[PDB]
């Protein structure tokens, strides 16, 4: 959806709002945008550097910084702060999707 | 039947000889095999499969010939067999002389001949010929000593044929194959006056023989030069005495 | 989904609108199918009669052959195409006022098959038969669409299609349930049609030498129930159908059987008929049916 | 001439990216239409030759977004489209993408209901799983050779596949290898039950060679650089030296070492019945329980185990006694005289 679509909140439970089907899809797309679009000062990719790291040392973890995401999209950072039980699960899936986009067929490694 | 003392030869058997019928009443549509009868659903592709229950007919083309001495045209049952299968067989006989191998192509069936041609020339070239004749072809998993090899030409082939004989020593001291062996040694980079004249002439002769071999050995019929074109070669300067 | 089914459905609904048979000198040319649709709206009936001759005329009869050879396969596509056509023009009659079932009947087939002419290669195809009515049963309801009550999270699923045999709703009113072991049917949300079985018999003139008479069971589904009295010669038009038979257990010949565990099931059947409609062969009504 | 301007270096340009997100009111079916137009737009530059990247970078000029193509008209803080002005990195809309594609005009793609039906006569109905499995066709698994009609109108000519296990021995590959052998044998066959170094074989070959020395010398004398025989009529020999080993040198080395049917067959059909396929599985050896003139007599259209009995067969004798079969031959026979 839109950035302000997440801002307009209407649900009885905060985690239910996060896991609202349309809202959940919006969260997935917005996280995809945050990871694919955010770039360092010198034009070097932040998430590009992280995926370059992951491709060669083949770890099962990615060191995603909270501050850069916060100045990227405040609503998603606040969703993480209030209800990290659900967004992290989505963020793992979108991270895997982006890794496949850069390095396809990563199932055997991890 | 060739006589050496006369130095001349004549053809005799015409047993399977066929009179060229009226082919029709560019070259891509010359022989994609759509001629005479049968002339002029998507989403399903049998690229990597053979039907379990087969409900279709085979090509019905003449297969007359010999064990070996058979052209790619007839070998793959390619329609509208042309006269140039004969010159292909001629080139096969020619190559049999250059290498001293009489049973040059021991083909117990069509498959043997096709695989032997694949060995000599290459999978890609044979596939290209089949595609030219509107025919799909595929082969994988098989191991070849020359994987799409011998692309240098037939020179390397007759070269290692003679190489193993040289290492063994099959040929006699007076065998005339040794001059050819030296020719390939020199060209592959791998009193005396009469000697130098003689070797110069044999350089030229072997040269022209090897560039008429590749002239005849080409899968394309339309590109394959006719018998008169073969006779017009610079190798055939002895007809010029007329 | 099937591309061919979509093609035949779209062609069906296309010529339900584009078709127009001439009225010769008197009346110019009119849309016969649209005229019948207007008649349907006027009289609020439930069955549409389609001549097979017109379908044969249209598009060199390729579609006619396709629908005659595989009528059963294309029948749902026919229903969907007719529903969309009704939606296009006069969609008021779409609903019962929950949903009104539209019946399609084909009439005037080129040929007539006698009861002894029944063949297995015609199973599922469209044809016509001519016999004498021997036994007629009561008009009984049949489960057009069936609703049930759930086992875990006891609740009622509403308006689920019922096939030729008993069906269990894979989905549940509660999406989290996904349990279907024990369903309890409810008549309120279960649709019904009219069912009646008529045992026809071969006419005398068609009997071969020595053979004793042969007979067939014909099912009349829809408004055509109780349309024929016993002892009358009627022409039945419908689809050739098969029904499971348990009696032919000792007959000669290998019995087809399905193995699945074990999953054994004897695939023994007997031939029957499902007829779209039936045609038989004061002084005012009498005076009307004269030239 | 803009196409030439836009066919100049983008074949060498290596940076391609396409923006995904946008701020619009889009429905699920509208989402699907967006996805299909997005994949078409991706394919538009997929074959262009310019490599595509998945990340937004200040290097990648190609970036297309539907809305806010420098259309925000205001400062933004966390927008790539806010940086698009400062980085100069080009941006269009998808409608503007089609506007520019009008310069390119790339095709959208690179009915006969009766034909559809009688084609579904083949393959069965087309409503199957779009996968590599149909069970109606033996898909190739092992090393194989396959040659097929391009239009699949005729049956495949050669279709042979071999299990890996039977390929264990290199000597008897079903497809022969270029095992050259020696002594002028077939290049695809070798010295089976033969050894070129076997001293008895060497002696036999040496004796045969020395027997034929004079004949080979006569051949060379007859044929030496004059391109003709009668023209050659009026120096004895020319020997070009070589480092090659021959029969004589190898023989000297060894001596030093030891010093201390018919051709015709009946025409056969192509299609084999399914019952034939079933029968062919149950095949076992014939030893359980119960001269060379064997061939096919096309005159009698019959296959004979023995010729001497076929010639005396009743049908063949009757055929021979009928001159009506040879009338055309006699017509040209008499024309000789
Ligand atoms: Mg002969
Ligand atoms: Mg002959
Ligand atoms: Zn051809
Ligand atoms: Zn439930
Ligand atoms: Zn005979």
């Amino acid at each position: 959806l839109t950035l302000e679509s997440l801002s307009n909140v209407k649900a009885n439970s905060y985690s239910e709002w996060i896991t609202q089907p349309n809202v959940s899809r919006t969260i997935a797309r917005e996280l995809k945008s945050f990871l694919l679009e955010y770039t360092d000062e010198t034009g070097r990719s932040v998430y590009g550097a992280r995926i370059r790291t992951l491709g060669e040392m083949n770890s099962e973890s990615l060191e995603v910084n909270y501050r850069h995401l916060a100045e990227s999209k405040a609503i998603l950072a606040l969703f993480l702060a209030k209800c990290p039980e659900e967004m992290l699960k989505i963020f793992d899936l979108v991270a895997m999707e982006a890794t496949e986009l850069h390095y396809p067929d990563y199932a055997r490694i991890h | 039947l060739f006589n050496l003392e006369l130095g001349r030869g004549v053809l005799v058997d015409f047993g399977l000889a066929e009179a060229q019928m009226d082919y029709k009443s560019n070259h891509e549509q010359f022989c994609p095999c759509i001629m005479r009868n049968q002339y002029s659903v998507n989403g399903v592709d049998l690229t990597k499969g053979y039907p379990k229950n087969e409900t279709r007919r085979i090509k019905r083309a003449n297969r007359a010939g010999t064990r070996g001495f058979r052209a790619p045209e007839v070998l793959m049952k390619c329609g509208a067999q042309s006269t140039k299968i004969d010159i292909w067989s001629v080139g096969v006989i020619l190559l049999s002389l250059l290498g001293r191998r009489f049973p040059m192509f021991q083909s117990l069936d069509d498959a043997d001949s096709l695989l032997e041609l694949c060995t000599i020339f290459g999978w890609k070239e044979l596939r290209k010929c089949a595609a030219l004749h509107g025919l799909g072809f595929e082969a994988s998993g098989l191991i070849w000593d020359k994987p799409n090899g011998y692309s240098n030409g037939l020179k390397e082939f007759v070269y290692d044929l003679l190489n193993k004989e040289c290492t063994i020593g099959t040929f006699p001291e007076y065998s005339v194959a040794f001059e050819t062996f030296g020719f390939l040694q020199q060209e592959l980079h791998d009193d005396a006056y009469e000697l130098k004249k003689y070797q110069e002439e044999i350089w030229s002769d072997h040269y022209w023989c090897f560039q008429v071999l590749e002239q005849c050995f080409e899968m394309d019929p339309q590109k394959r030069s006719s018998a008169e074109d073969l006779l017009k070669t610079p190798f055939f300067n002895e007809l010029n005495e007329n | 989904d099937d591309v061919t089914g979509e093609k035949v459905r779209e062609a069906f609904e296309q010529f339900l609108e584009d078709f127009s048979v001439q009225s010769t000198d008197t009346g110019e040319v009119e849309k016969v199918y649209r005229a019948q649709i207007e008649f349907m709206k006027i009289y609020d009936l439930n069955t549409i009669y389609i001549d097979y001759q017109h379908l044969s005329m249209r598009e060199n009869g390729a579609l006619a052959m396709a629908i005659s050879e595989q009528y059963y396969r294309f029948l749902p596509f026919l229903q969907k195409g007719l529903r969309r056509v009704v939606r296009k023009y006069a969609p008021e009659l779409l609903n019962t006022s929950t949903e009104r079932v539209f019946q399609i009947s084909f009439f005037n087939l080129p040929t007539v098959h006698r009861i002894r002419d029944i063949r297995s290669e015609k199973i599922g195809s469209l044809l016509s038969i001519s016999g004498t009515v021997t036994r007629t049963s009561e008009v009984r309801p049949e489960l057009y669409k069936a609703s049930f009550t759930c086992d875990m999270c006891r609740a009622i699923v509403d308006n689920v299609e019922q096939s030729f045999k008993y069906t269990e709703p894979t989905f549940c009113p509660n999406p989290s349930c996904e349990n279907r072991a024990f369903w309890t049917l409810n008549v309120t949300r279960s649709r019904f049609l009219d069912w009646q079985k008529v045992r026809i018999q071969e006419n005398a003139n068609e009997i071969p030498t020595g053979s004793m008479p042969r007979t067939l069971d014909v099912i009349l589904r829809g408004d055509s129930v109780e349309r024929a009295k016993p002892g009358d010669r009627c022409k039945f038009t419908g689809v050739e159908i098969v029904v499971p038979d348990v009696t032919q257990l000792g007959l000669p010949g290998v019995k087809p059987s399905s193995t699945l565990s074990l999953g054994v099931r004897d695939l023994t059947y007997k031939i029957s008929f499902l007829a779209c409609h039936v045609i038989s062969i004061d002084q005012e009504v009498f005076l009307n049916s004269l030239s | 001439e803009w196409q030439t301007n836009w066919k100049k270096i983008m074949k060498r340009d290596s940076r391609i990216y396409f923006d995904i997100t946008d701020d619009v009111e889009m429905n699920t079916y509208n989402k699907s239409k967006m996805d299909k137009r997005r994949d078409l737009l991706k394919r538009g530059f997929l074959t262009l030759g310019a490599q595509i990247t998945q990340f937004f970078d200040t290097t990648v000029t190609i970036v297309i977004t539907r809305r806010s193509v420098e259309n925000i008209y205001l400062l933004k803080d966390t927008d790539i489209l806010s940086r698009a002005k400062k980085n100069y990195m080009k941006v269009w809309s998808y409608e503007k993408a089609a506007r520019f594609l009008k310069n390119l005009d790339v095709d959208l793609d690179h009915p006969t209901l009766s034909n559809l039906l009688h084609n579904e006569k083949l393959y069965g109905p087309t409503d199957r799983d779009p996968r590599t499995k149909r069970d109606d066709i033996h898909y190739f698994k092992y090393p194989h050779v396959y040659l097929y009609d391009l239009w699949q109108t005729w049956a495949p000519i050669i279709t042979l596949e071999w299990k890996p296990q039977e390929l264990t021995n290199l000597d008897e590959l079903p497809y022969p290898i270029l095992k050259i052998g020696s002594f002028g044998r077939c290049p695809f066959i070798g010295d089976r039950n033969y050894d070129e170094s076997s001293y008895k074989r060497v002696v036999k070959r040496y004796s045969r060679d020395k027997a034929n020395k004079k004949y080979a010398l006569q051949l060379r004398a007859l044929f030496q650089y004059h391109a003709d025989t009668l023209l050659n009529t009026s120096k004895n020999l020319i020997f070009i030296p070589h480092t090659c080993n021959d029969s004589t040198k190898s023989f000297k080395k060894w001596m030093q070492e030891k010093a201390k049917g018919n051709g015709l067959g009946p025409t056969r059909a192509s299609v084999m019945s399914k019952n034939m396929k079933s029968l062919s599985r149950l095949m076992v050896d014939r030893k359980l329980g119960v001269v060379k003139n064997s061939g096919y007599c096309e005159n009698c259209r019959v296959k004979y185990e023995s010729l001497e009995q076929h010639i005396v067969s009743e049908k063949h004798l009757s055929f021979a006694e009928n001159d009506l079969n040879f009338e055309a031959i006699d017509s040209l026979i008499e024309n000789l005289r």
